[PDB]
DNA sequence: GAAATTGGCACG
DNA sequence: CGTGCCAATTTCT
């Protein structure tokens, strides 16, 4: 019960002041969303990662 | 204590203090307690020591000693840029809280 | 609702007066923090 | 043990250095070999990691069906298989100084067992026992497409398979070398180095050994085009995997194990760690049936990458070796890049959530978290 | 009364500006001398303001224009 | 109790 | 002289 509380307190304190302050930063770099495949099964389809 | 036989940060004891007192009459001052530390902090010049540390850092070559020197140059520059003084760390007047 | 001493009475008077509006003010437990920090020999102050 | 495909598709190979053996099959000489399955649409549905020195029953682009064993290898045996065909000529091994004579009591299949520097005599300490591949004419058969001949060094405790002069080809091993929960998330987000991290190599190019037993072993890396003189200290008491006779990439492991996030950031980038973390946390959360979107871990990763270390002062005001906020560097560099001057250079950092939150720009917001005395 | 504010959010466009506009109008109706633009049905000032916003009768521009007109008329009347 | 930082010592 | 390992100390549930 207490370890989760400590973890979420640290998570809140590390990222308390992150706020959407704009509408477009003017850059179009980013990540490539590929489905997760451990080797035998597709854990999550690409329709949920995008 | 002068640049004759003892350094400006050398530590003595009762017997050693007696020996040093018998050795040097003048140009020799030794103290104990917070007065000694305040005298050490007050007589320190920050700009000259900053220049000396900077030259000793940029001339000699090492890594651990370089970090040790840059850990002190930063503190000296922080003290210089702000209005604080080294000897304000020694309390002479003590505030007391509202009742 | 908790700490601003001069705002509690104003809010109560406004609620009784039919006007739902508050003058926020400043909490009284931050002045205590300032007085306890500056009784350690540390000069903390609000500026401007 | 071996790769067993489950569906029907096409076999694809990536980062593979393979050669046909004497039996006609395909053996692999690359550690980072990856096997993939494709379908008629073109998507990928399988992803296997093939170890060094494995036998493939199929080739790249070939068609297979469900339930077919396409790869097989010996896990307990690490091969030193060759690429060229020919006899063997022993070079620079003296029994009692570099190797030892031991015979199987029951089977009788015995050869010269290569000793290690920690056990062999000092005279053989400076000598490297290496097996050389030759032809019927006595010359040295060069690896095709290369210039350096085919001589392969062997480390300690190497069990030579066959005796000297026996005809071999590709696919024959020269020597045999015997081998979660909530805290997992709490350690992934705090970026803590594991017990025995997977040591990595900095730059690409050819690799080789160096000085021995000056505390530990040393490495030599010579890029094909870049500067060589960098040398890396490597502990030799842990089982290494570096192939000092093959070219390697910058982003490859030397030993094996869990890699620390700091090394991933320093040697592979930012978009590598921001996928490694969001996969290692999602693996923990997914097996319990918990659904969390990917934005929520990406913003925490972004908040972890919020500092930078100066490498050179440059034309700006920052000194040589201090640590400053990334936004300040990004604005100071853009105010000069748009101008006629040139900005400074920076190195990205990665910090734990308990250390990136106590290094903020506000002391009121940092004394509230913890360590009020040290902050004030 | 009311259960959802989706129409008001659609008309204003933002869920954070709707609160401020509705508070401004409700304070005009409550502590000021204004009267609702819609027939009040035993409703409070906040719900009346939301119902006015839902019908395109109240937004930031309308309030600013009416305030400027009121100030001009008052300064003309005081002479 | 665990983990990170600092001072002391063996070693090359 | 210059590195790295080991004991002390501190801070945190």
């Amino acid at each position: 019960t207490a370890n989760s509380g400590y973890l979420t307190r640290r998570l809140v304190d590390v990222a308390q002041d992150l706020v959407v302050t704009e509408d477009d930063c003017g850059t179009h770099e980013g990540i490539m969303m590929t489905p997760v495949i451990e080797g035998g099964d597709v854990k999550e389809p690409l329709r949920d990662r995008v | 204590g002068g640049m004759t036989n003892l350094e400006r940060q050398q530590i003595l004891t009762e017997e050693q203090y007696l020996d040093a007192l018998e050795e040097f009459g003048d140009e020799f001052d030794a103290k104990m307690g917070a007065e000694a530390i305040q005298a050490l902090l007050k007589s320190m010049d920050l700009e000259q020591e900053c220049e000396q540390l900077r030259e000793e850092l940029n001339e000699t070559n090492s890594e651990t000693k370089r970090k040790k020197l840059t850990k002190r140059i930063k503190l000296l520059e922080a003290f210089v840029q702000s209005g604080n003084k080294p000897e304000w760390m020694i309390l002479t007047v003590l505030p007391v809280l509202p009742p | 609702k908790s700490d601003d001493v001069n705002g509690r009475t104003k809010m109560y008077k406004n609620i009784v007066d039919g006007n739902h509006q508050m003058e926020p003010g400043m909490p009284e437990s931050f002045n205590v923090l300032l007085k306890e920090i500056r009784s350690l020999g540390i000069n903390i102050e609000l500026e401007d | 043990s071996s790769i067993q495909v489950k569906n029907k598709g096409s076999i694809k190979l990536s980062n593979v250095k393979s050669v046909v053996n004497s039996s006609g099959k395909l053996v692999i000489t690359s550690r980072n070999t990856e096997l993939k399955l494709i379908d008629e649409f073109g998507r990928t549905k399988e992803s296997y990691k093939v170890p060094y020195g494995a036998v493939l029953a199929k080739g790249d682009g070939e068609q297979v069906a469900g339930g077919e064993t396409v790869a097989n290898w010996d896990p307990h045996t690490m091969p030193v298989i060759t690429e060229v065909s020919g006899f063997v000529r022993f070079t620079d091994m003296i029994d009692g100084q570099t190797i030892t004579r031991q015979t199987d009591e029951l089977t009788g299949l015995s050869s010269l067992v290569v000793l290690d520097s920690a056990e062999r005599t000092a005279g053989g300490k400076d000598l490297r026992p290496a097996l050389k591949i030759v032809d019927a004419q006595g010359n040295d058969v060069l690896i095709p497409g290369t210039d350096m001949p085919a001589q392969y060094f062997l480390p300690g405790k190497a069990i030579v398979q066959l005796e000297d002069g026996v005809q071999i080809s590709s696919g024959d091993t020269l020597a045999r070398i015997p081998q979660g929960g909530l805290p997992r998330v709490a350690d992934l987000f705090e970026a803590r180095r594991p017990k025995e991290p997977a040591i990595l190599a900095e730059i690409s190019g050819i690799v080789s050994f160096g000085k021995e037993t000056k505390g530990k072993r040393r490495l030599v890396i010579t890029p094909v085009d870049g500067s060589d003189p960098y040398e890396e200290m490597i502990p030799k008491w842990r089982q290494l995997n570096v192939f000092e006779g093959e070219r390697v990439e910058r982003g490859d492991v030397i030993s094996d194990g869990p890699e620390a996030p700091h090394d991933i950031l320093r040697l592979r980038g930012v978009h590598a760690v921001t996928r490694y973390i969001v996969n290692e946390v999602q693996d923990v959360y997914r097996l319990q049936g918990v659904k969390i979107n990917d934005k929520h871990i990406e913003v925490i990763v972004r908040q972890m990458l919020r500092k930078a270390t100066i490498v050179n002062a440059g034309s700006s005001d920052f000194l040589e070796g201090e640590q400053v906020e990334y936004s300040r560097v990004k604005i100071a560099n853009r105010e000069l890049e748009a101008n006629g001057k040139v900005g400074a250079t920076y190195s990205r950092d990665l910090l734990g959530i308990t250390k990136a939150s106590l290094a903020t720009e506000s002391f009121i917001s940092a004394a509230s978290f913890q360590e009020t005395t040290r902050v004030l | 009364a009311r259960v959802t504010v989706q129409d008001a959010v659609e008309k204003i466009g933002n869920r954070f500006d709707l609160v401020l506009v509705a508070a401004r109008r409700a304070r005009q109706m409550q502590v000021g001398g204004k009267d609702p633009l819609v027939p009040e049905e035993n409703d409070k000032t906040t719900v009346i303001a939301l119902r006015e916003i839902e019908e395109g009768l109240i937004n930031n521009q309308i309030l600013d224009v009416r305030e400027r007109q009121e100030q001009q008329e008052q300064e003309a009347a005081e002479l």
